[PDB]
RNA sequence: GGGAGACUUGAGUGCAGAAGAGGAGAGUGGAAUUCCAUGUGUAGCGGUGAAAUGCGUAGAUAUAUGGAGGAACACCAGUGGCGAAGGCGGCUCUCUGGUCUGUAACUGACGCUGAGGCUCGAAAGCGUGGGGAGCAAACAGGAUUAGAUACCCUGGUAGUCCACGCCGUAAACGAUGAGUGCUAAGUGUUGGAGGGUUUCCGCCCUUCAGUGCUGCAGCAAACGCAUUAAGCACUCCGCCUGGGGA
């Protein structure tokens, strides 16, 4: 859902309008992570789809691993609010 | 994705040159625009303009060719590449067709030719081959 | 010539079975789109439609 | 929500008084499992191009409905007018 | 282009080759000979010939080496500079050796640089010793090679200033 | 290289659009084969290079009308489209992935490759339980032949289908790893975008991304490749070192 998504961001923008950040994709990618897990457990055979997923996970953790690396304080901040390890 | 835009600009240079283009344009750096004017007051290329943008700058080179349409410039090689870097002492420094070519040098007095390397008494990286 | 882009109609419902009877020929077969002139997402479009009216029974599967 | 069109056959013999009550049925089955019936209306009486269920005629109905895609509405309609006799055959479409 | 007279040329047998042509009733035997035709004195080339007979490929061969005869630069007894001569699968490397040193090379490419007038110099095939490409090879080094006066007019800078 | 800053072009997000046999789930449509029932009807039908086996007077084949059931989806269909690969072609709906073109609001190098690992992975095959029309290893019979454990013919089980779980191999091929940039053109086609006309259609021009064909420079042992390089360059990974043994 764009509405999802629309106040996703503007619930962890750094800023206003700040569409693009570390924070805000990382924020946007763990709940389509979610959402998509939910439909992955439904349907188990829908590979081309987990793909999918696999690819908004590894592209999440390199989001993180960037963020983890220049601002360890946000890199905490953000994993506390969105209940990651 | 680009891992070493001298290379790339010398491969550019040779493309052009292999055409007989005129110019070629290209993303400009410190390092290039060195390179660039070593090549200018070399006489292997004709002439060199600097245009100024947003980015990063943008560097234009005119090709030099004599009586016949000839290529003076016969081939550029990348000696010191990212994955194997390459440093050569004093006495290490090479001549490039005993001379007739040029290798650029980069060291503490900056990047220079090997004449004028072996002529200061000092080594660095070799940076490229020109001819 | 394209019928579909000289009509100037962008949504091909497949209730239409007077359009759609111009894009078949006799026994109800479909037509190349080279044969009809049409262009290839208005053929891509009319084949859904035409699919859909035979489902419906607004034209015949064959003959 | 998403736009949904019903186009659907009833056999040629029905009364128009049995009619009506299946058209009010399938109405209030729309209405109830979440679909919002934006127009309703029989669109013709046709030949069928071939013989459906032994009947070589019909009446198309269509109902034009917006509903959200997770309502199960379109489903629970389709699966009571496969159930249902008086309907020959039903077509659902999304419209844009 | 170099024309042929006014040089006093010279020929040496590089190779000569026995070649058949299969024919219904048996083979067709032919000689195919690579000669090497030079002056000594910077100009070289190299003709192949095929005929029935020995003698006549050597003619035809030395015939078709004057038509190809190219030039050579040269630097006292040696060439200008290093380098290599790729022809298919012929591959040589030629360097400047100091005076004395002699040609240090082996079969055509001896050949190639005797008559070209070479005294002194290194080489090695690091390709393929098909006599006819390694000749090719050698004279593609050769073309390569450049004047120090003709790359300072390019260059636009004096002799000097280039060394 | 390290540290401290700055920047937006790479990268990604936002916003606005575009196409698609992309995937998974549940339904549903007609054609056709086989079988079943019942009519009409009488001696063959079927098959081969030629024959025979086989089916048929217990009425076959054919023919009309129905009914059953399984599998695949004619026309559209196109070096067309989508997918990382295998692969994906009736239609409808639900869930869902990716790609492409605009804009330049957003972060400010966050990227590329990627040993070891994990996932997917045609067909055949294995386990469990169903399904089973057609086709068909094995097998039976008839032919052919010197022989015929085959090719051909008549039947025909597993299998082919479905659900879950193994298997992890193919000439899994473009027999061409991935990323990036640069280097004549000509001509089709797919999806966009912009403009100049055009009443609209459309025509013409520009440009982005795919897909083909021809063809410079260059490359190549040659065949040929050639902006979809096998050309010119850089980064990372996989792999090769005579044939057989293997
Ligand atoms: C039928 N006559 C043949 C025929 O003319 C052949 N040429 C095609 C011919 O060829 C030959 O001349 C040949 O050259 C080969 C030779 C075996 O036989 C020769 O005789 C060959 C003649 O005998
Ligand atoms: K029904
Ligand atoms: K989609
Ligand atoms: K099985
Ligand atoms: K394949
Ligand atoms: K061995
Ligand atoms: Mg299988
Ligand atoms: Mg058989
Ligand atoms: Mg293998
Ligand atoms: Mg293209």
């Amino acid at each position: 859902s764009q509405e999802r998504k629309n106040e996703i961001i503007k619930e962890y923008a750094r800023h206003e309008g700040d569409t693009g950040s570390p924070e805000v994709q990382i924020a946007v990618l763990t709940e389509d992570i979610n959402q998509l897990n939910e439909h992955a457990r439904t349907h188990k055979k829908d590979h081309h789809s987990y793909r999918g997923l696999m690819k908004k996970i590894g592209h999440r953790r390199n989001l993180l691993a960037y963020l983890r690396k220049t601002d360890i304080q946000r890199y905490r901040e953000l994993i506390q609010r969105l209940g990651l390890r | 994705v680009m891992t070493d835009p001298i290379a790339d600009f010398l491969t550019r240079i040779r493309n052009a040159n292999m055409v007989k283009h005129e110019t070629l344009e290209v993303p400009a750096s410190k390092i290039k625009r060195d390179i660039a004017e070593i090549l200018k007051r070399e006489g292997f290329i004709r002439d060199v303009e600097y245009i100024e943008d947003d980015k990063q700058g943008v560097i234009r080179v005119f090709l030099k060719y004599g009586k016949n349409e000839e290529r003076v410039i016969t081939n550029l090689k990348r000696i010191s590449k990212p994955g194997l870097r390459a440093y050569v002492k004093a006495d290490e420094v090479p001549k490039v067709l005993n001379g007739l070519g040029i290798a650029i040098i980069s060291t503490s007095e900056g990047v220079i030719t090997d004449k004028e390397a072996r002529a200061k008494n000092i080594g660095g990286e070799v940076i490229a081959y020109v001819w | 010539v394209d019928y579909i882009a000289a009509n100037h109609i962008e949504y091909i419902d497949y209730k239409d079975t007077e359009l759609l009877k111009r894009f078949i020929s006799e026994r109800g077969k479909i037509l190349p789109r080279r044969v009809t002139g049409t262009g290839a997402k208005n053929q891509r479009k009319l084949t859904i439609a035409i699919k859909r009216a035979r489902i419906m029974g607004l034209l015949p599967f064959v003959s | 929500d998403t736009k949904y069109e019903i186009m659907y056959i009833i056999r040629p013999n029905i009364d128009e008084e049995a009619k009506t009550a299946l058209v009010e049925r399938f109405d209030t089955i729309l209405k109830d499992n979440g679909a919002e019936v934006i127009e309703s209306k029989d669109w013709e009486k046709r030949r069928l191009a071939y013989e459906m269920n032994g009947f070589r005629e019909g009446i198309y109905h269509i109902v034009n409905v917006t509903s959200p895609s997770t309502a199960g509405a379109i489903n629970e309609f389709d699966r009571l007018a496969k159930i249902n006799d008086d309907i020959i055959r039903h077509m659902i479409v999304k419209v844009e | 282009y170099i024309d042929p007279k006014h040089l006093e040329l010279e020929d040496r047998v590089v190779a000569i080759n026995r070649v058949t042509k299969v024919v219904k009733g048996g083979r067709r035997l032919r000689f195919a000979a690579l000669v090497v035709v030079g002056d000594k004195n910077g100009h070289v080339g190299f003709g192949t010939g095929k005929a029935q007979e020995v003698p006549e490929a050597i003619r035809k061969a030395i015939e078709d080496a004057k038509k190809n005869l190219v030039e050579v630069p040269m630097v006292g007894s040696t060439i200008p500079h290093e380098v290599i001569g790729v022809f298919g699968g012929g591959r040589i490397l030629m360097k400047p050796a100091v005076e004395g040193s002699g040609v240090a090379a082996g079969g055509p490419v001896r050949a190639v640089l005797e008559l070209a007038g070479v005294a002194d110099i290194t080489s090695k095939s690091l390709g393929s010793n098909t006599p006819i490409n390694v000749v090719r090879a050698t004279v593609e080094g050769l073309k390569q090679l450049k004047r120090a006066e003709e790359v300072a007019a390019l260059r636009g800078k004096s002799v000097e200033e280039i060394i």
